[PDB]
């Protein structure tokens, strides 16, 4: 740090198609580097470096390319890579896709600079996600529990309430340890970053969050639809900076919900379509799998620190299908899956999750004494086996008959509805605890007869079946 | 020496390489990012990056290393982390205070200055000595005989062998003689990653890998230094069957070498290898951290990685069965290592072939898989070992035509194929018994033989009552079981047994933790006695009597031989060995008692 | 009623659930080939004339 | 003025929107409503006509201002446009007769027209649209077949050797197709008096094939708040609207519960009961078709019944009928209540009917007794607006009286 150097400034830019700007007879520069883009009409736009090779360096442009031409666009190179700005002061503010406050205040008086993407943390010190929290969801509390540092996305379509829903969890997030949870570092300061929404949602969002009076933790990045779609690149990954650094260097759980996955990768295949790569599944980047990974790893307990990040990002199947490159790569990636479900909708259900193909792979360790009642995993145990068997049932009597069915076959048919009625509907600004759930879900189960309740092992059951 | 010209991502070319080696690594930059060639197209040559690439400047230097990728084997490798690069974790997390992996970092595989002791095996001076001869071992942990041995491409008289004694790594320790040079030796010894370890003579293998699983052990075996294909899905299987492998396996060593898969699992996996001891020796509690060793390589880690960590693995593995030990190695890989391969083909602008593989996709995962056998070692003594290959592949949800899929069914010999419905039905072993299969059933056939010879043909009935239920349920579903037979009924009877007691496994709980295979067999025994007895006398349906009616009696007046059949699975095996065969010998007197009486009364 | 039930059961699958499900694959395979075979081989070829 | 067209113009602020797009079409105003500023979408499959659809919402709406943008459009649709709107009125508070084309401006460009002048012919339409809106209007904008203007995108990226990402529609086409949707909205406008305009986009996504699964037709409903999803079953059988119920849907639904809860609080109830019994209506057809038309339950028979009158009454509309044409708000929350009033007399009487028979399996004998009320509940369609206000109402409250006597009775008897 003895002596500094002031920033390049070229006027060469040589071609400009898309969102990219083709520099050349650029020297030293630099892989990520971030530039600044002044234009003729002298208005500031900001990108980076998407490419180096030799004298020539590709340059994506955030804010759009409606303005550049050769002979007065002028661009200097800062010779960093984006590094926001971060600090304690960020909470309870809305940012726009690259981190500029719209808040109507003043921009953030930094703590430090951390470079995005940080860095890789050792494996050698990552830990299990050790305590559950209540998510006020029946079916996502009960069934497939989400733990400190858990990977849950939600599973959804287009028209299904993902935003709702996202809104009711981020009110509902709570702790469950024997129902014990100022806890002002225990608050989940949660960060959202919505990606490519309609005006709408946006202000739907906020709204919420106002009312919510969680406005003194919440932190909101906004990507909107019209904002330029370079941008939205970004946001996910300023996110998940915000949220490490408020976590590990600042000691809170943090709580991260990333909306619309697939508008993310809207703009990887717009980026790549731009620079011209081979195509992946669907024309999609071939390393897409490497950016959902890093977008998704970035979350977890952390051995050396208080702090936790648990991360739930809403995922948007195009068709209402898995086989699309992004949920399938999601799922190979995130430890769980919480499915909404058209079905469920159209017998609005206003929870929508079908709970057959929801599963969490930390839900064992999640479940504990302190965290439930010993009998909750021979509950979803039964829970699965039950439906499954009706479903099948279902299936059997719908061929055959409704008359031919057998007692078993209509005992389970009757489970279904009383299940898919009573258990996964829920109210809109109703949370509810865990222990009681579970006994609701024993009333469920007591509905079919103790033989059928093979099973639950018959400790749990003279445990818990009469009541 | 050399200076960049091009970066994007992983992909860095670096003019002025003139001569280089196809894959000679290369370090790149002043960070010193090592990588390696891949494609030379004159002066210039691209190199992947294996680390973070954000940052390069053109002219940066780089330099050539002139060597192959290596991983340094040696004592003191045991129960160790290892990033693809062969990077120590636990080590860079002591000597850096910080939790991450800083970028860049140089360290040393294993510790030099650590101290070992040593035991050579009476070797005497000017005697003639060649490659993987065994010339003296070292003790890293208790139940864990390193036994160093001279390196392949090494062979001569020994001048000097060094007493008995305290050593660190870098000290040597034997000096050798040949054709007029002399070469000194240390413990640690360095091997490409790939070009596989020299073996004197590949072995037909004839054990089988007796797993914890009834249904891998009994349905489906598996030989010692045999290939195997999982799914790789979540709940079970990568967290089930693979603790069976770490601590129910009778495999001496196990090389966990997962790539590309969730990381809070591999979080919570190394947080369990120091814990979760078995006590397989008779006199101590083997802590499974003395006989694994994690190659841990998360999704955050650089593509490249993915593909160098299934190699190191494979490169380790052999390491152990040149001892003559037998390794298992589990690779939650090769699902993401095609999905790695797709990446550096898209970069490299190759043409791919099929749905956006690179051909040669084929050919690695053929080499890999047939990288594994029982081997008879080099030098001397004589010994053999085998190194056990457990790779998964795309979740069984999707279509199992796809192309790694495809790919590793050609090659593997045993397919544990997993069913999603199964999941769902939290039959927690989940193995299909219909899609799954083991060529290797022939070469076991001596080995069944001496065991029990009556296990064969009582296997073969299961399996085809199994078929008889799965292709008459579609009949049952459809017309319905009112026109089902006696035959039919306990047909149905049997394999529901069968799915209740015999394929499920539970393995949290004592009784159903390990199911050795003497347990197993008797069960199955058991259930084929039952089915067997049950056919005669619904055959023999004479006395104005018989057939459904008496499938019905024998439903209703033996009703406890067939509860108690249910119980038979939690017979605790810890209980030993003789009394449960004791008590399972009397119920199979008991079942035979069954369906006597029964044919004395005559319905 | 026997024989009715039976008929009917026959009759509604011959007229409804091959009747549909043979849609079903047709509508598959059309989307399958002139969808995913049409745009990789144009993708790969768009990507050959990039080179050339 | 002139303002660069791909820029949107500035507005003061953006505002929720709380007042329901009138369209004066019943299925559309009461089973999938808008609010004005909303952004809805109509896929209408080939031959389904939807133009017919717009035309009827341009003339009908409570807009200020219509902008009619034909991207694509058949030239002959233009021509009727122009020659029939001037003779057409509106009636204002004042009473005047005054030409919907004074209200109306047409930007189409019709297929003949060059492809590339599709994007410009879209943007302009938005400018002009966003113009009135700064103005204070309320204004709607229609976009004919935005499929033409993919398909425009498709060719312009396809001369450029741009990578085809999906179907040979660009890569960067959901971002546009955004950006387009976005300019919608209800928002407070700047500078003195204080307006507060709106603009509400009303596009036209035309699936090739048939095929909502297109990327197009995708993109739109991904972005899209409120939508009305037109089937070619309805189109076939000549049911006019053929706006299909199952899968259209309206986002906006929650957004107008403070106006429906203002002008009458039953609208909610009976909106929601008429969902699930038309649901419950597809799940019996579906399982009679499995099964047979015997075996019937006769509450499933009286929910299939009032939901085929339901389908053929209040679901459909003439829309080149004079009572048909426009169907006020008041005479359509009307012929839903006496629907849902019928249905839950109805289950009341199988509730209790004196014994079973009486109850439900009478259900036939009730429909043989209650025939004239029945008839008087499925022609109350056919009346006239024409006939005012007071008149509609007293005849809607003389009907639902009726009918609830006639029932009454007529369970009490024998009961």
């Amino acid at each position: 740090e003895g002596t500094l150097e002031v920033a390049m400034e070229y006027r060469t830019v040589t071609g400009v198609a898309g969102p990219l700007v083709i520099l050349d007879k650029v020297k030293g520069p630099k892989y990520y580097e971030i530039v600044n883009i002044r234009l003729g009409d002298g208005t500031m736009r900001r990108g980076q470096v998407l490419e180096v090779d030799g004298e020539k360096a590709v340059v994506q442009v955030f804010e759009g390319t409606s303005g550049i031409d050769n002979k007065f666009t002028t661009v200097q190179f800062t010779g960093e890579v984006l590094k926001t700005p971060v600090s304690l002061d960020m909470l309870g503010r809305i940012f726009n896709g690259s981190g500029k406050p719209i808040d109507n205040g003043p921009p953030i008086l930094p703590e430090a600079y951390l470079d995005i993407s940080g860095s890789s943390i050792n494996p050698s010190e990552r830990t299990y996600p050790e305590e559950m929290i209540q998510t006020g969801i029946s079916t996502i509390d009960v069934m497939n529990s989400i733990a400190r540092g858990q990977k849950i996305p939600l599973f959804s379509a287009a028209g299904l309430p993902h935003n709702e829903i996202a809104a009711q969890i981020c009110r509902q997030a709570g702790l469950v340890k024997r129902l014990e949870k100022d806890g002002e570092e225990d608050n989940f300061a949660i960060v959202f970053a919505a990606m490519g929404v309609n005006m709408e949602t946006a202000q739907f969002f906020k709204r919420d969050f106002e009312e919510n009076g969680s406005m003194e933790r919440v932190t909101l990045f906004l990507n909107l639809a019209n904002d330029p779609t370079i941008e939205r690149i970004i946001t996910p990954r300023i996110a998940l900076t915000t949220a490490e650094y408020l976590a590990y260097e600042c000691g809170k759980h943090v709580l991260v919900i990333l909306t619309d996955m697939s508008s993310y990768a809207d703009a990887l295949r717009e980026v790549s379509a731009a620079r011209e790569e081979v195509p992946g599944r669907r024309g999609y980047p071939g390393y897409m799998y490497t950016d959902l990974a890093q977008i998704y790893e970035r979350a977890g307990r952390i051995e050396g620190r208080k702090g936790s990040i648990t991360q739930i990002p809403i995922l948007t199947m195009p068709n209402d299908d898995i086989t699309h490159p992004t949920p399938d790569l999601t799922g190979y990636i995130t430890e769980g899956q919480i499915y909404i479900d058209r079905q469920l909708q159209n017998r609005q259900i206003y929870p929508p999750i079908n709970v057959l193909p929801s599963l969490s792979r930390l839900m064992k360790s999640a479940i504990g004494e302190g965290m439930t009642r010993r009998d909750h995993s021979d509950v979803s145990n039964q829970l699965y086996a039950n439906y499954a068997i009706g479903k099948d049932v279902q299936a059997m009597k719908a061929v055959v008959g409704e008359e031919a069915l057998s007692s078993e076959d209509l005992l389970y048919l009757e489970f279904l509805d009383k299940f898919e009625r009573k258990f996964v509907a829920q109210g809109a600004y109703d949370s509810r605890n865990i222990f009681q759930s579970l006994d609701l879900a024993w009333t469920l189960l007591r509905i079919f007869p103790r033989e059928l309740l093979h099973r639950i092992p018959g400790k749990t059951l003279d445990q818990y079946y009469s009541r | 020496y050399g200076y960049v010209r091009k970066v994007s991502g992983p992909v860095v070319i670096a003019d002025g390489m003139n001569g280089a080696a196809m894959y000679e690594l290369v370090r790149v930059g002043h960070d010193n990012l090592i990588g390696e060639i891949i494609r030379l197209e004159g002066d210039s040559a691209t190199i992947q990056v294996y680390e973070e690439t954000a940052g390069l400047m053109v002219n940066d230097p780089v330099l050539r290393t002139h060597k192959p990728l290596s991983v340094e084997l040696g004592p003191g490798i045991l129960g160790n982390i290892f990033d693809g690069i062969q990077r120590p974790l636990k080590t860079i997390a002591i000597r850096s205070g910080d939790v991450y992996i800083p970028r860049g970092v140089s360290v040393p595989a294993l510790d030099k200055d650590t101290l070992w002791e040593f035991q050579p095996k009476k070797i005497g001076e000017g005697d003639l000595l060649t490659g993987g001869d065994l010339y003296a071992t070292v003790f890293e942990n208790s139940l864990m005989q390193h036994h160093v041995a001279l390196p392949p491409d090494a062979m001569g008289k020994v001048t000097y062998v060094a007493p008995a004694g305290q050593y660190s790594l870098k000290d040597t320790v034997l000096e050798l003689e040949f054709q007029g040079v002399k070469k000194s030796f240390t413990m640690l010894q360095a091997w490409p990653v790939r070009t596989p370890r020299p073996v004197s003579s590949k072995l037909a293998a004839d054990t089988p890998l007796l797993t914890g699983q009834r249904v891998l052990d009994a349905l489906f075996p598996s030989v010692l230094g045999g290939t195997c294909a999982i799914p790789g899905a979540f709940g079970c299987g990568k967290t089930v069957i693979s603790q069976a492998l770490s601590k129910y396996s009778n495999s001496d060593t196990v090389v966990y070498v997962g790539c590309g898969e969730r990381g809070n699992e591999m979080a919570e996996v190394l947080m369990d290898f120091p814990q979760l001891t078995m006590t397989l020796p008779d006199g101590r509690e083997e802590s499974v951290m003395k006989r694994t060793t994690l190659v841990a390589n998360t999704s955050n880690m650089p593509v490249a990685a993915r593909e160098a960590s299934i190699y190191t693995g494979i490169t380790i593995a052999e390491y152990f069965r040149d001892m003559g030990y037998n390794v298992s190695m589990m690779a939650d890989s090769t699902s993401r290592w095609a999905e790695a391969l797709r990446e550096i083909s898209g970069r490299l602008a190759e043409m791919p072939a099929d749905s956006g593989y690179p051909a040669y996709l084929a050919a690695r995962l053929a080499s890999f898989y047939e990288r594994a056998g029982k081997v008879k070692c080099l030098g001397g003594p004589e010994r053999t070992g085998s190194v056990t290959i457990v790779g998964a592949v795309s979740p069984p949800g999707g279509d199992f035509s796809d192309p790694v899929t495809s790919a590793t069914l050609s090659i593997v010999q045993v397919f544990w194929g997993l069913d999603k419905k199964l999941a769902q039905r939290k039959h927690f072993p989940s193995v299909n018994w219909l899609i799954s299969y083991s060529k290797y059933s022939t070469a076991l056939e001596s080995f069944y033989e001496q065991f029990d010879p009556d296990f064969i043909n009582i296997r073969t009935k299961a399996r085809e009552v199994l078929q008889r239920e799965d292709d008459l349920n579609e009949i049952v579903q459809l017309v319905g079981k009112d026109a089902l037979a006696e035959g039919d009924k306990i047909t149905l009877e049997t394999a529901k047994l069968l799915r209740e007691d015999y394929l499920a496994q539970n393995a949290f709980t004592p009784y159903d933790k390990f199911c050795p295979f003497y347990k197993s067999v008797w069960m199955m025994r058991n259930i084929i006695h039952f089915y067997n007895l049950a056919n005669q006398a619904v055959e023999k349906g004479a006395g104005m009597d018989g057939q459904k009616i008496t499938y019905t009696l024998i439903k209703h007046r033996l009703g406890d031989l067939f509860y108690r059949l249910v119980s038979q699975k939690f017979e605790d095996p810890a209980e030993g060995e003789p009394a449960l065969v004791a008590k399972f010998k009397k119920l199979h007197e008991d079942l035979t008692a069954g369906f006597r009486a029964l044919e004395d009364e005559t319905r | 009623l026997t024989l009715d039930e039976a008929i009917k059961t026959t009759n509604r699958r011959v007229n409804a659930l091959e009747n549909v499900v043979k849609p079903r694959l047709e509508n598959t395979i059309t989307y399958i080939k002139g969808e995913l075979d049409e745009l990789e081989r144009e993708d790969f070829f768009r990507l050959k004339k990039i080179q050339g």
